[PDB]
């Protein structure tokens, strides 16, 4: 009965060595690792011993109080290096109130940089040192639980602060956000405490970098007033060929890509969390194209209308390319995949900006109105002076065809310069939405023109509508072959308008309709 | 001629 005891001392006097293992047998001696290995080979034969012969319902195997021995250790080197922190550094690396400091992060730092060196040893010395029960047992597998999980105690706590008080840099939390992800991954991911993942981490810098994209909002829009500057000194030059758009735009979305490359380097493992980057910076991005949308359009103008006309078109092109490279950066975000609410505002900012492509076309278009107006007016005059001329000599005869040539060459010759030269420097939605617009202008100017409605007069007692005074013969059929004419010249062979839009265009149906009430000569009852 | 075929 005095064995039994003596047997306890001497397995708790090996519990009390193994217990400090790493102080008491330093990695750099080779034959103190030895001795280390003799200590739990001697350990599990007392253990052998007792479960063989005593029947005191075996209080480990042995594998188990080695275990629990590491577990110790590792709480007594995190305590080491915790209050050591700064020494241990500064001498073995490099380039007061030390411990944890809350005007700076850099404590942190060199922390977790210690805590690498700790289960290395553990991995590198000690793991193939005490291989005793390998199934059982990994002395660098459990120092990386317990390291870490000591850290995440302390880290948790220092962020929980550091989100009171913020004092520092975003930058800093950023880069502490980054480091630690590197250790975590590193060293934690795949533990089987761990595999599970929605790992606990990210959730403390959460509120870290959604200040870092507040300041990037504010960063973003400020170097956009800036790319447009310089873009508008330069002169809005188209880059290079092929490329329609300007430099201002490549500017943009490298500045935004860039920004949404570094969140995307955090590979933040909470799907949550990184729903609540994604709206923000969604936010962001729209702000900042909208901005670009907004500083344009409210100088569109003075580009356009008077000579030259290269600008307009290409300050288009380059809303066009905002809707394109949104559309790039909506897959980048994982599309579909991603956040609804986010995904919400990025496909109501598709909107928005179609929806200025369009205001920005038809300012350009009225640009043209004048023109228009004097083009068309001047084809109503030649219209009027349309005869026939019967008893006349046959080269002397205007023929319909010849004559409806005349009506349209005013408004062609307008048009021909500008048409062609678009078309060259449009893309394709650009020129579609430009001809779409000067097509109802000059339909809409014919219908106020050549065929202006007759007057109201007081008829008896009541205002009735005069009597339209009906187009001759030859008139009729010139206005129908012009008209019919000038749709061709808008279809262009299959580079203009389409011509089912053509024939649809509820512009041409008035003006037909209009029309009609002096083409009474031609018309066919029974069509 | 044909504004689109130059």
């Amino acid at each position: 009965e005095r064995f039994v005891k003596l047997l306890d001392q001497l397995h708790n006097s090996l519990r009390i060595d193994l217990s400090m293992y790493r102080n008491n047998f330093p990695a750099s001696s080779p034959e103190r690792l030895q001795d280390l290995k003799s200590t739990v080979d001697l350990l599990t034969s007392i253990t052998f011993f007792r479960m063989k012969v005593q029947e005191l319902q075996s209080p480990p195997r042995a594998s188990q109080v080695v275990k629990d021995c590491v577990k110790a250790c590792l709480n007594s080197t995190y305590e080491y290096i915790f209050n050591n922190c700064h020494e241990l550094y500064g001498r073995e690396y490099q380039t007061e109130e030390q411990g944890p400091s809350i005007k700076n992060l850099d404590f942190w730092s060199k922390l977790i940089t210690l805590i690498v060196s700790i289960i290395e040893e553990d991995k590198n010395s000690y793991t193939p040192c005490l291989n005793q029960f390998p199934q059982e047992l990994n002395v660098g597998k459990i120092s990386a639980e317990v390291m870490w999980s000591l850290f995440a105690q302390d880290m948790k706590y220092a962020m929980e602060e550091h989100d009171k008080h913020r004092l520092c840099k975003s930058a800093d939390y950023m880069n502490l956000h980054f480091k630690v992800k590197w250790l975590y991954n590193e060293y934690v991911a795949e533990l089987p405490t761990f595999k599970d993942r929605v790992p606990e981490y990210p959730a403390w810098f959460e509120p870290f970098v959604i200040q870092w994209l507040d300041e990037n909002e504010e960063v973003s829009r400020d170097f956009l007033h800036g790319a447009l500057e310089r873009d508008k000194k330069d002169g809005f030059q188209q880059t290079s060929e092929h490329a329609l758009f300007s430099c201002s735009v490549v500017d943009v979305f490298s500045q935004l890509n860039q920004s949404f490359e570094i969140i995307k380097k955090l590979e933040c493992p909470d799907p949550q969390i990184v729903g609540h980057y994604m709206r923000r910076f969604a936010k962001t991005i729209s702000n900042v194209l909208l901005q670009y949308a907004d500083i344009v359009s409210k100088d569109f103008a003075s580009y356009c209308s008077k000579e030259k006309e290269k600008v307009p078109c290409i300050l288009m092109n380059n809303t066009q390319q905002l809707r394109v490279q949104l559309e790039k950066m909506f897959e980048a975000m994982g599309g579909k995949e991603l956040d609804a609410e986010a995904s919400g505002t990025l496909k109501e900012l598709q909107v928005k900006l179609n929806n200025v492509l369009d205001e920005l076309s038809h300012v350009f278009a009225t640009s043209f109105q004048p023109h228009i107006e004097e083009c068309v007016r001047q084809m109503g005059d030649i219209l009027s002076q349309v005869k026939g001329t019967g008893n006349v000599p046959a080269s002397a005869c205007s023929s319909v065809a010849q004559d409806a040539d005349n009506v349209l060459q005013p408004i062609m010759d307008l048009l021909d310069s500008n048409l062609t030269l678009f078309a060259k420097i449009c893309e394709k939605t650009v020129l579609k939405r430009v001809l779409k617009e000067l097509w109802k202008l000059v339909m809409n100017t014919m219908e106020r023109t050549i065929v202006l409605p007759p007057e109201f007069s007081k008829l008896k007692d009541h205002m009735v509508r005069e009597e339209a005074k009906s187009l001759t013969p030859k008139q009729c059929a010139v206005v129908e072959l012009a008209l019919d004419t000038i749709k061709q010249y808008f279809h262009a062979g299959g580079v203009g308008l389409k011509k089912t839009f053509l024939e649809k265009s509820p512009d041409l149906q008035s003006l037909r309709y209009a029309l009609s009430l002096y083409t009474q000569a031609t018309d066919l009852l029974i069509k | 001629k044909y504004w689109w075929k130059n």
